[PDB]
């Protein structure tokens, strides 16, 4: 059953590639998501900042 | 009164669209939606030929009733992710080949193919999506079945059947085995019928079983049953 | 001999990848967001109620103008809604009523749909004849169509019940690139803002990141206990949330390649249907089978609010590009807008 | 006056109950557009007939009965004619519902495939009202066989047994036979086509209750009026029993929106959306 | 897409004549139809309008009662009955399609029209700033016009339309809603306005840009056309 052998070789080749990728500390990525939200929190979201006026769906 | 000249015409367009959506809905509620199922070589081909990609749609009219059959036997994907799309059909047509009592499933390590058809029937019958939908069971290949039973006993499939290898007894036992799979007999009914390649009395059986379902559903909606 | 050798080697590589992931898990997102102020009690009210459908609604997508939106229902008709005036702009009869996905093109010139027919039909809205017509029928999938999203007026990404995902060229009508690797039906996909990467979830309880130009799987994500139904990219393009039948939404980071937060409650005994992010990403909105939608704090994982008013399972969700409204659809044939 | 205050309270409660129940059916019809089936319209017509009994009739009656409140001759005719019209319409609406149910069972294909315009449905509802007024109403107005010295508020044709009998035939005997025929045929359909046994028993019981409730409310009063009109003019002082029969016809109005609209599943679903929220 | 008007000819004073137009190449039933007539002197004026579905009809105070409009969707035909024809009724009548939905471009296609000859108010007045502007190919031109009423509606749209009727041809839609460029028109054309005064700019004047430019307001009915600005080479 060379089909399974080829499938396993492809899976091995794929797994090698995933290990190769660089990874960064969760803390750094967590801080970044937090920063993006704060930079945009003041005016862009109208869900967290409900807009008393200028609301189309009033 | 507070709309412009162009805004009062878009309202008319939207009201003309709402007028054609309801006229089509009133045309789809007067039609019978039939879900078609069956295992490999289950005779479904003969059934669809006598009565008349993925989902295959076949439309026909019999005695003023417009039917729409939905064949999903070609959908090789996860059933639980699309079977819910057919919630609300009028009835389900299930085709089984009687000659499968001595034919093993594609995966010969598993049980007989008749047992596979029985498991599929149990799965599609006792399903949360069809607790109120009736089933129509067509037992195909009766003629050929009568021939093989003389050569191979029925016990090959049912090793606990103590009867005779005659056509009538074997057919009745198979019917009972398939009908016993109904775990909700208090809300679902099964209409069994025997068919062959030459019989043309299947459309009338479907018509009768659909009128019976329509009558019972009307009586249940009124709270009488 | 060689089969078990490849298998052990594969499991060795997987253990190495898991160790590499653990090596970067120095802290949880909750610890970092501990000092951030809570969002508080969210409040949203139904501003528009859109009716006209008569069957189960399965898909919905907002237009780039944040005013137009397309809805798909199994009654056989697509409807373009003017979310401000509620006036119907177009009613497109479907050649196959069993559709389960729909997309509005970014230019607003085309609309896509599909489902159990295994075909993605492209509809042109800017015809000189004054009526919508089919531009092209994209065939080649061996399974029901699950999701589709436009990259441009000529390129569209698709996913189907078959484990394969494909990139289509509308002008020629052929698959420019095919993606494989999933052991289960792919249910949804999400395109990145830069239209260079997209993620897809499947019934194998895994998610994979794909490269549109190359076509190779760069990262694989796991952690769900059941089939993944919904998936949505974070506004910045460095994270994505996923929704599952297990009743637990999870946030994944691309650069870190690990799960950062899980959103679930003990009273949620039902799976997820749709997931969406607000314009700022602070709010994570998800659709649930239990006739409501919960709003989760993406940073603190607190269910800030709940959206209700549907009589059946919520099938789809969508937030406007400007973030001024949130549309919702359900099997009760009604579409509503919150703000 | 000692006994009267309690009686007034009970009578008002009966009126309130009837109006409240019928209002709920009307509320659901307007709120939900799913209730646009022929049956839904017929149920609405029944609710309208019953609701006015709750408001227009029963209350005008209370002071006049217990407190002997004076009745104007102009007021008397309005109360007589309105009460009769509302009651007869309710009976006719019940026959219409039974006929529609019979049609669905007897000819299912035609029933489903035929499309009925609102024009046909409105014509049917109006016809029930027209016939109901015609059977008793003209006589209360003209061909009155006028009474003298007030004579309470009998219709005035009570003195004559034959007219009373002819009217009772039209508004009770013909309808009761027809409802029985429609109901019996409905039973036969399923019966000629153990779980099947339990469903047939359930069907039998439901049809029997509907016929029985209608018969028990309407028949005793109607029979008494005629049997009295035979040996007397059925006018003047009455027995306590004669008045119990009077109230029975009114009681049907409370039971009717319960038996016909609640039993229907679609209405129950609408009610849940409106109340359970 | 084509519109073919017919029915014109010489008529006696006070007579009657029926014009007819047939549509082709598009969904006639989806579009609304207008009648616009051009007197012997260059200039346009709205006549009547019929909505999609024959549910809304409007006439002008100069012909209302005397004229009548009708359509035949199963055959994609439009009609215009005339009675008590006056001497001023002599004009070339054009048929114009118009579909009204969010993002639509009304008055996008104009027919060839037919000529008819007769034998011997709170309307928003639109006035163009110039009747003729001498100009040569190569430079830019700025046409202007003024409205007697604010066309900027509360919804935000400014219901201003611009048309170009080249010599011996039919009008052509250039800009609609004062901000959206019509299909097929090059980028040379642009427009703007402050609510009461409007301007149309034409950059790099080509050889196929000469003719009378007509402005039209669509805020309400009746529809009023401008006096025309003839760019002559
Ligand atoms: N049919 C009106 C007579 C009556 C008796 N009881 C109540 N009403």
């Amino acid at each position: 059953n060379t089909a399974s052998i080829a499938q396993a070789r492809k899976l091995v080749e794929q797994l090698k590639m995933e290990a190769n990728i660089d990874r960064i500390k969760v803390s750094k990525a967590a801080a970044d998501l937090m920063a993006y939200c704060e930079a945009h929190a003041k005016e862009d979201p109208l869900l967290t900042p409900v807009p008393a006026s200028e609301n189309p769906f009033r | 009164c507070t709309l412009s000249a162009e805004d009062k015409a878009a309202v008319e367009r939207s009201k003309m669209i709402d007028r054609n959506l309801r006229e089509d809905g009133e045309k789809a509620a007067r039609e019978v939606k039939l879900l078609l199922l069956g295992a490999g070589e289950s005779g479904k081909n003969t059934i669809v030929k006598q009565m008349k990609t993925g989902i295959v749609e076949t439309h026909f009219t019999f005695k003023d009733l417009h039917f729409k059959m939905f064949d999903v036997g070609a959908q090789r994907s996860e059933r639980k992710k699309w079977i819910h799309c057919f919630e609300g059909v009028t009835a389900i047509i299930f085709c089984v080949a009687l000659s499968d009592y001595d034919l093993v499933l594609a995966e010969d390590e598993e049980m007989n193919r008749m047992h596979a058809s029985m498991k599929l029937f149990d799965s599609i019958c006792n399903n949360k999506w069809f607790t109120d939908t009736s089933i129509i069971l067509f037992l195909n290949k009766k003629d050929l079945f009568e021939e093989k039973i003389k050569k191979s006993p029925l016990t090959i499939c049912y090793p606990e059947y103590a009867g005779s290898n005659t056509y009538e007894e074997a057919a009745a036992y198979i019917q009972c085995q398939f009908e016993d799979l109904n775990k909700r007999k208090d809300t679902k009914e099964i209409y069994t019928h025997f068919t062959c390649s030459t019989d043309t009395k299947n459309v009338q059986f479907v018509f009768d079983a659909v009128t019976d379902v329509i009558i019972k559903n009307n009586l249940k909606d009124c709270g009488l049953f | 001999s060689e089969l078990d050798q490849l298998r052990q080697e594969a499991e060795q590589l997987k253990n190495q990848i898991r160790d590499a992931r653990k090596a970067c898990a120095d802290a949880t997102l909750s610890q970092i967001t501990n000092n951030i102020d809570p969002v508080g009690r969210i409040q949203m009210r139904t501003r528009r109620t859109l009716r006209g459908h008569l069957a189960k609604i399965y898909a919905m997508h907002w237009g780039t103008d944040s005013r137009l939106l397309v809805s798909a229902s199994q009654d056989g008709k697509l409807i373009i809604w003017d979310s401000y005036t509620t006036n119907k702009v177009h009613a497109i009869p479907l050649r196959s009523s069993w559709v389960m996905t729909c997309a509005y093109a970014p230019s607003g010139n085309y609309v896509a749909c599909g489902g159990l027919d295994n075909i993605c039909s492209i509809y042109n809205l800017k015809t000189r004849e004054g009526n919508v017509r089919v531009s092209r029928e994209l065939a080649g999938h061996t399974g029901y169509l699950s999701c589709c999203r436009f990259l441009d007026d000529n390129q569209i990404v698709t996913s189907s019940g078959d484990t394969t995902c494909a990139l289509w060229d509308i002008e020629t009508g052929q698959q420019t690139t095919t993606f494989t690797g999933h052991t289960g039906d792919v249910m949804s996909l999400s395109l990145a803002p830069d239209t260079r990467l997209f993620v897809s979830g499947a019934c194998d309880a895994s998610a994979k990141l794909w490269d549109v130009r190359e076509g190779m799987c760069r990262q694989t994500f796991t952690g769900h206990e059941s089939d993944i139904n919904a998936i949505c990219f974070f506004p910045n393009g460095n994270a994505f949330a996923t929704g599952s039948d297990d009743a637990t939404c999870r946030l994944f980071d691309l650069r870190a390649d690990q799960e950062l937060m899980t959103y679930s409650h003990d009273n949620i005994i039902c799976g997820i249907t749709s997931v969406s992010f607000s314009k700022s990403g602070r709010l994570l909105l998800a659709g649930y089978d239990d006739f409501n939608c919960n709003v989760w704090d993406a940073l603190k994982a607190d269910r800030a609010g709940v959206l209700a008013g549907h009589d059946n399972r919520v099938s789809c969700l969508g937030v406007t590009d400007d973030g001024m409204a949130v549309a919702t659809g359900s099997w009760d044939s009604f579409l509503k807008i919150w703000n | 006056l000692s006994t009267r205050v309690t009686l007034a309270f009970f009578m008002s409660l009966v009126a309130f109950a009837i109006m409240l129940g019928n209002a709920l059916v009307i509320l659901a019809f307007v709120v939900d557009k799913n209730l646009r089936h022929r049956s839904s319209y017929f149920f609405l017509n029944l609710a309208i007939s019953d609701f006015f009994v709750g408001v227009i009739s029963i209350p005008l009656y209370i002071p006049h009965t217990l407190f002997e409140w004076d009745f104007g001759k102009e007021i008397c005719v309005f109360w007589l004619t309105t009460d009769y019209l509302l009651c007869t319409a309710s009976v006719y609406n019940i026959v219409l519902i039974s006929y529609d149910r019979y049609l669905s069972v007897s000819n299912a294909v035609s029933y489903r495939t035929q499309h009925t315009g609102v024009l046909k449905i409105v014509t049917l509802m109006v016809a029930v009202w027209v016939l109901a007024f015609l059977v008793n109403g003209p006589m209360i107005l003209v061909s009155e066989s006028w009474k003298d010295e007030g004579s309470e508020c009998e219709p005035g044709f009570f003195s004559e047994w034959y007219i009373l009998a002819i009217t009772s035939f039209l508004e009770f005997v013909i309808p009761v036979i027809l409802v029985a025929y429609f109901n019996m045929n409905i039973y036969w359909s399923l019966w000629k086509r153990h779980v099947e046994l339990l469903r047939a028993r359930r069907l039998a019981k439901s049809l029997a209750i509907l016929l029985g409730v209608f018969a028990v409310c309407w028949a005793p009063y109607s029979l008494f009026t005629i049997v009295l009109s035979f040996y007397s003019s059925a006018t003047g002082p009455k027995s306590v029993w004669y008045r119990i029969a009077f109230w029975l016809q009114w009681f049907n109005s409370f039971v009717n929106p319960l038996l016909y609209p609640l039993c229907h599943k679609r209405f129950q679903k609408a009610f849940l959306k409106i109340f359970c929220i | 897409v084509q519109l073919v008007e017919s029915g014109g000819g010489l008529v006696q004073p006070g007579g009657s004549r029926k014009l007819s137009c047939s549509a082709s190449g598009f969904a006639f039933s989806s579009f609304g139809m207008h009648w616009v007539r051009q007197a012997p002197e260059k200039g346009l004026e709205w006549v009547a309008y019929i909505s999609s579905g024959s549910g809304t009809i409007y006439y002008a105070d100069t012909v209302k009662g005397r004229f009548t409009i009708s359509r035949d969707d199963p055959k994609n035909t439009l009609f215009l009955q005339m009675t008590s024809l006056r001497s001023e009724d002599t004009a070339m009548y054009y048929c114009v399609r118009s579909i009204y939905y969010y993002g639509s471009s009304p008055f996008d296609f104009w027919g060839q029209g037919t000529t008819l000859t007769v034998s011997a108010s709170a309307d928003i007045v639109m006035t163009q700033a110039t009747s003729s502007v001498p100009v040569t190919p190569g430079e830019s031109v700025s046409i202007s016009c003024r409205s007697s009423k604010s066309l900027l509606h509360s919804n935000g749209n400014t219901y201003l339309y611009w048309f170009l009727q080249r010599p011996g041809q039919s009008p052509q839609l250039l800009i609609y809603r004062m901000s959206n460029l019509a299909s097929g028109v090059p980028d040379r054309f642009s427009g703007s306005g402050s609510g009461t005064a409007f301007t149309l700019t034409i950059s790099r004047l080509e050889a196929e840009d000469v003719g009378v430019y007509y402005c039209m307001q669509h805020l309400e009915y009746p529809l009023t056309f401008g006096a025309g600005t003839k760019l002559e080479l």
